[PDB]
């Protein structure tokens, strides 16, 4: 079942795109979830507004420009908060001269400039906007309302945790970065790419997450030794070609305006935008995630951290394993390969 | 534990 570990693209129909949580069984009883992320073209009849027109007046309340410090394809991201602007004065300078996209044919000729000015002239990303721009009455794929079992957590604790159970926005422009990361709590994320130009992704498979950690962790060794889970900091640049040096499996991937992605536990990606585009984004689980939330490397280091308490889960999914992982002695180790309990049906 | 927020820290 994808022994590649390649990153697959689908095309479901309006009929199989209804059940969300049932075509992310299904994607995985195809082998996608091996590397590490997924695409999944919605069908042509589906839109989730009926225009984006009328956002010019949306308030970005903290844009961040992106310093870049590095060389020989190692990169640390530096993150200054900017003055709250709104998506029109935000499209302006993304379109502006100083900001706009370069001139390119092949992709590869973009990536190669991406990698080559990542420091120079930091851009300006519109990131973690609290927000969505489906409109109310769409129900398939709706990022607001998923209803995959990480609802337990509102549902049980009455818990919100912003982006993780709620929806992000990202405005992006040319050669805005996202850092080497997997989900908070090891969980799944979907972005749907609204409007505008391509967000391009790397992506690492799962099976070959912990290959990527050490080869992090050796080259930015001062940052391993304050913390463990140091990437989840969401500021470490990776060339393709120093995991290619250095032997990282990984697989690239272009979403295009009107695309999903999908990530799943433990998959390892990064990227970034090619001009002034708009994605939403979450996170989400399925009974596979169980595990993977159990077993998460979470940072030590820092204030405002995302963490899940896994018991609700554990006490309702696996009754059986409760007392043995309360009293810490649950031994199970993760098998990456294989699909979520329900995708059963598909197999 | 349960909470946090996705948002890294800014700079
Ligand atoms: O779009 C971005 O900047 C980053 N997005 C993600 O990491 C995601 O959807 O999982
Ligand atoms: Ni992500
Ligand atoms: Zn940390």
């Amino acid at each position: 079942l994808n022994p590649s570990a390649r990153i697959m693209t689908f095309y479901p129909t309006m009929e199989e795109f209804r059940n969300f949580s049932r075509y992310i069984a299904y994607i995985e009883s195809q082998g996608a979830h091996r590397a590490g992320l997924a695409k999944v073209v919605p069908p042509k009849e589906w839109k989730p507004r009926a225009s984006y027109d009328d956002i010019d007046d949306l308030v970005i309340p903290a844009p961040i420009q992106q310093l870049v410090t590095g060389q020989s394809g190692l990169f640390t991201q530096y993150n200054i908060q900017k003055k709250a602007m709104t998506v029109r004065e935000f499209r302006k300078i993304a379109n502006s001269d100083k900001y706009c996209t370069p001139r390119y044919s092949e992709f590869e000729e973009l990536e190669r400039k991406y990698w080559k000015n990542l420091t120079f002239n930091p851009p300006i990303y519109g990131a973690d906007v609290n927000g969505t721009l489906y409109e109310k009455h769409v129900d398939e794929w709706n990022i607001g309302r998923l209803r995959t079992i990480l609802d337990l957590v509102e549902k049980e604790s009455g818990i919100t945790i912003e982006g993780v159970n709620t929806p992000y926005l990202y405005f992006g422009m040319w050669k805005t970065s996202f850092a080497w990361h997997t989900e908070d709590m090891d969980l799944y994320s979907i972005n749907y790419l609204h409007f505008g130009e391509p967000k391009s992704w790397y992506s690492v498979p799962p099976e070959h997450g912990k290959r990527l950690e050490r080869l992090a962790k050796g080259f930015f060794p001062g940052s391993a030794q304050s913390c463990e889970a140091f990437l989840r900091h969401k500021m470490t640049l990776i060339s393709p070609l120093m995991l290619k040096k250095y032997g990282i499996p990984f697989d690239k991937v272009t979403q295009e305006a009107g695309e999903f992605m999908i990530t799943f536990p433990y998959g390892y990606h990064a990227g970034f935008n090619h001009g002034f585009n708009c994605a939403e984004s979450t996170n989400f689980a399925t009974r596979r995630w169980i595990e993977y939330g159990k077993q998460a490397v979470l940072c030590s280091c820092r204030k405002d951290m995302v963490k899940i308490s896994m018991d609700v889960f554990v006490r309702k999914f696996q009754p059986e394993r409760y007392k043995l992982w309360k009293a810490g002695k649950d031994n199970t180790v993760i098998d990456h390969t294989l699909p979520t309990p329900e995708a059963a049906e598909f197999l | 534990s349960t909470g946090g927020v996705k948002k890294p820290h800014r700079y």
